[PDB]
């Protein structure tokens, strides 16, 4: 649905063009998760996998039929991080971050 | 750039 499509878009740019005070775009490293074969450790742990090359795949193939279906995708990319990683770390942290502008996106949306 | 636990 067009207008979705354009809405999911406006709202994952937000997240997408977000720098920490270190100047780091913080979403760069949830993009593309490592391959099966570059650490398949990860596998291992994270039973559902998600990252932005896979919502962006299911916005351009009419995955997204409502907004809740983002929502979960978004929580499935932040928790998986969390499971996955170290508290503190700084990709932790950047999930962190994550949630928190995706809340503020998503609460704004309604 | 993984921390994994």
């Amino acid at each position: 649905d067009p207008e979705l499509a354009e809405k999911i878009n406006e709202m994952l740019d937000v997240i997408l063009e977000y720098k920490n005070e270190d100047g780091e775009l913080i979403a760069d490293v949830f993009q593309t998760l490592p391959t099966r074969k570059e650490l398949p450790d990860y596998y291992q742990v994270i039973s559902k996998p998600m990252d932005f090359d896979r919502i962006n795949k299911k916005i351009e193939t009419g995955r997204y039929t409502v907004m809740e279906e983002l929502n979960d995708d978004m929580n499935l990319l932040v928790n998986n991080a969390q499971t996955y990683n170290e508290e503190g770390s700084e990709i932790y942290v950047s999930s962190e971050t994550i949630g928190k502008l995706w809340k503020e996106q998503y609460d704004k949306f309604m | 750039g993984k921390a994994p636990r």
